RNA sequence: UUCAAAUGAGAACUUUGAAGACUGAAGUGGGGAAAGGUUCCACGUCAACAGCAGUUGGACGUGGGUUAGUCGAUCCUAAGA
RNA sequence: AGCUUAUCACCCCGGAAUUGGUUUAUCCGGAGAUGGGGUCUUAUGGCUGGAAGAGGCCAGCACCUUUGCUGGCUCCGGUGC
RNA sequence: GUGAACAGCCUCUAGUUGAUAGAAUAAUGUAGAUAAGGGAAGUCGGCAAAAUAGAUCCGUAACUUCGGGAUAAGGAUUGGCUCUAAGGGUCGGGUACGAUCAACUU
RNA sequence: AAUGGAUUAACGAGAUUCCCACUGUCCCUAUCUA
């Protein structure tokens, strides 16, 4: 194990070049970090209740703006050069007609 | 060059008025020969001379 | 999905170089619609834009060989490639001592210990040799005193 | 700007009709030793600068901004 | 001269979780805690009492908050516990600890 | 086979050896004729100023007052303190002529050992003396 | 130079992440004078061009952009016109 | 911006062989040295006003949000061919 | 950081990771090397390469416009570690010291 | 013989000869890398 842990370590760092990723502003999925303290011998039920509250949170409501635009897309593209209402496009501001 | 003359900008502001193609509405009308625009310029390609 | 504009702009709102700023490839979607700085400090305090702090350049290896060098190593004839006068030069060993035999005579003759006629024979026999250092002075300013209580006496 | 030792001279600052805004403002310093004790600072513009009054008191403090005329738009911080 | 300084440690929220015990890290502390070189060699100069949240340590000897965090930091990697608990400054000589964010 | 080996170790550039340089200090008539060699055109120091631990000639006799006190001759000095290492040593050690072996040993223990110390101690009696 | 992912009809070459290296501060860094004249930036987009390739670009199409009583020019005289 | 800080040079008292003062570099003194006391130039530094309210480093809450909010700490020295 | 050094080699800030790529490892090439024994017999010709190289101590010829020649030539030495010795500053003495502080040089 | 001649220290990416040191130039070719 004490070898182990060495040669996992190895992979792990990079010191040389660029730098070891700051944990405090990563983010940790409950995932991996749910199956480590199992190897520790620590229960997981004491911190399980916390994921069971704030998924209860962040669940989706579905507000009205989010109902008819789900599959509905595209709402009056805009034109070939891509350009604004008021950009004026001088190629195609002669011909209005999209036929000529 | 970044400090340049009012009588070198005043030409360089003709030059990019004339950098453009051809309008699209010439194309359709009646005994056009005219086809492409040829005194175009490129920075990359010809120097303007001033 | 480019990229780059927000690559170059986030170092820009960060005040770091762009190798420092890092985009998370999880939320590539929500950063390609950030086109101004105003939601890059948005999308940086949230959590999807960090720093990437500095790349180590540890100096324990010249706090140690340089503690060596306090105590007399690493100094033998091996390790020496410039001469002796590139090294310390040969006048900056006289100005500093000779001005210890000034002040010394200075500080002398302000508390009376000399007069101020053997002060000036001492002076100029201080600009030329015949003292080597400062303990080598202050014998030869004893061995004056007790030679001008020498003829005072008899 | 300026520092003002005086308070009298600095009375006759915010009646010069020539004075429209002012500004109090209340720092946390240190003595030698001591406690931390506040610190005020009453500024008032002018047309050419800024005047200022240092005063350590809290005491001298409390009284001076009464002593403010009722017309100078004073700023609290 | 030698005005002693408290120094206070707030465990109690691994403790809850039951990730963390106080009992171990009190102990922890008290020999490995070194006064002039070497350990064990303190005597009266620090002081260590825990409560089960709070652990508590008044040192009148060179003690500083760097080395305070430098200890438990040797004492979160031997028990694995480092990738999810860190060691935080709520005021001036005032400490305490937390888990990062586990959140999907 | 390198480049710097080849450069010193060379057949044509061969110094003496750790052998003989053991038998020219253990008697002391052969060290009475190195340290008065008749002298020769065709040597550095024209045959004079001769070191015996190393067999070395010196330009002049300032060239042995500080070639004595060098990290150099002070390898010689203490790789000549035991038995030289004859051929008689690595037959011993594969099981062969143990008793010519352990008798060369038992008179370099008894005999011929303090005669050698008998005469390097009188080489520094000389050549302090001297020099 | 390499692995995964994203994008796309199509990836040795594009973007992010992971990792390996270099210029090593008389730099492959940060600013300018001469000269160039929109190349700067965004949106769209690949027939030709970038001696392979291309979804990328100093390319093609349409636009956006340079704010002064104090920095320059303006004024002064040099060799000279 | 306000107060304060100087090598040089100057002023007054004083009158020097037992020549003295002084630079790393031998230069000055009865055309007045050393020494006691003074004046100026403000290069440059110090305190304060500008000015912590800015900026920097963190922690705690908020929240599709415009994105905000609330706390801290921002201190004290050392050396140089 | 090494060093006499803005030499050369290595790294932090900042910046690039662009120059057609894959597979095999014949000759002849281009660029760079090492060779037993002999040591210019090669060749128009020691071309080219090798050898010497920094620093400290010792030592140093004819010749001469006395300044040079001169790094003349020729020799001894160079790591690591534990030490010793020398080389300083600011303070308190009435009309000989002691403390304290700090540098890389032999 | 100022069409300038003799001499000579120092200096030279100038021209020629030899001596020590040294070595694949050679006897005589072999091998490794990009």
């Amino acid at each position: 194990r004490q070898k182990t842990m060495i040669a996992e370590a190895r992979n792990r760092k990079s010191l040389k070049n660029k730098a070891i990723m700051p944990r405090s502003k990563l983010t940790k999925s409950f995932g991996k970090m749910e199956e480590h303290m199992s190897t520790l011998g620590h229960d997981m039920s004491a911190l399980q209740d916390k994921q069971n509250r704030a998924a209860r949170k962040n669940r989706y409501v579905e507000r009205g703006s989010d109902v008819v635009f789900g599959d509905q897309d595209a709402l009056t593209a805009s034109t070939e050069n891509g350009v604004k209402l008021r950009q004026t496009d001088r190629l195609l501001d002669g011909v209005a007609d999209g036929s000529m | 060059a970044a400090q340049k003359s009012f009588r070198i900008k005043q030409k360089m502001a003709k030059a990019k008025k004339q950098n453009r193609p051809l309008p699209q509405w010439i194309r359709l009308r009646t005994n056009n020969t005219i086809r492409y625009n040829a005194k175009r310029r490129n920075w990359r390609r010809t120097k303007m001379n001033i | 999905a480019n990229l780059r504009t927000q690559k170059r702009l986030a170092a820009s709102v960060v005040g770091v170089g762009k190798r420092k700023v890092w985009l998370d490839p999880n939320e590539t979607s929500e950063i390609a619609q950030a086109n101004s700085r105003n939601a890059i400090r948005k999308l940086v305090k949230n959590g999807t834009i960090v720093k990437k702090a500095v790349t180590v350049h540890s100096k324990s290896r010249t706090r140690a060989h340089a503690q060596s060098k306090r105590e007399g190593r690493h100094s033998g004839y091996g390790k020496r490639k410039g001469t002796r006068e590139a090294r310390l030069p040969s006048q900056v060993v006289w100005i500093r001592r000779l001005r210890v035999l000034r002040r010394l005579l200075a500080k002398y003759r302000d508390a009376g210990k000399i007069d101020k006629h053997l002060y000036h024979v001492l002076y100029k026999e201080s600009k030329g040799n015949a003292f080597k250092h400062k303990r080598a002075l202050v014998e030869h300013i004893i061995q004056a005193k007790a030679d001008a209580q020498r003829e005072k006496a008899l | 700007a300026r520092e003002i030792t005086d308070i009298k001279q600095f009375l006759e600052l915010t009646r010069r009709a020539d004075v429209k805004t002012a500004t109090v403002k209340i720092n946390k310093k240190l003595n030698k030793a001591g406690k931390p004790f506040r610190q005020t600072k009453f500024k008032v513009r002018g047309s050419s600068s800024l005047y200022t009054l240092v005063i350590n008191d809290a005491g001298k403090a409390k009284k001076l901004i009464q002593s403010l005329p009722p017309t100078l738009k004073v700023n609290r911080l | 001269q030698k005005i002693a300084k408290t120094f206070t440690v707030d465990v109690s929220s691994p403790t809850e979780n039951g990730v963390f015990d106080p009992a171990s890290y009190a102990k922890y502390l008290i020999d490995h805690i070194k006064v002039e070189g070497a350990v064990g060699n303190l005597g009266n100069a620090v002081t260590v009492t825990e409560d089960g949240t709070v652990v508590t340590v008044v040192s009148t000897a060179k003690f500083s908050g760097k080395y305070l965090k430098y200890l438990t930091k040797k004492y979160l990697k031997k028990n694995q516990l480092r990738d999810w608990i860190r060691f935080v400054s709520t005021k001036t000589n005032e400490y305490r600890l937390a888990f990062y964010q586990v959140t999907p | 086979m390198g480049r710097y080996s080849v450069k010193r170790y060379k057949t044509k550039r061969r110094t003496r050896d750790l052998d003989l340089i053991y038998n020219d200090l253990s008697t002391k008539e052969s060290v009475q004729k190195l340290l008065n060699q008749p002298l020769d055109e065709t040597k550095p120091g024209l045959g004079q100023h001769y070191c015996i631990h190393c067999a070395k000639y010196m330009e002049t006799a300032i060239a042995l007052k500080t070639h004595l006190k060098g990290k150099v001759h002070k390898r010689r000095v203490k790789e000549l303190r035991g038995v030289p290492y004859t051929q008689e040593v690595s037959d011993a050690a594969a099981g062969y002529n143990l008793n010519k072996f352990l008798n060369r040993v038992q008179e370099i223990t008894q005999s011929v050992g303090p005669e050698k110390e008998s005469n390097e101690a009188l080489l520094k009696e000389h050549l302090d003396s001297t020099l």
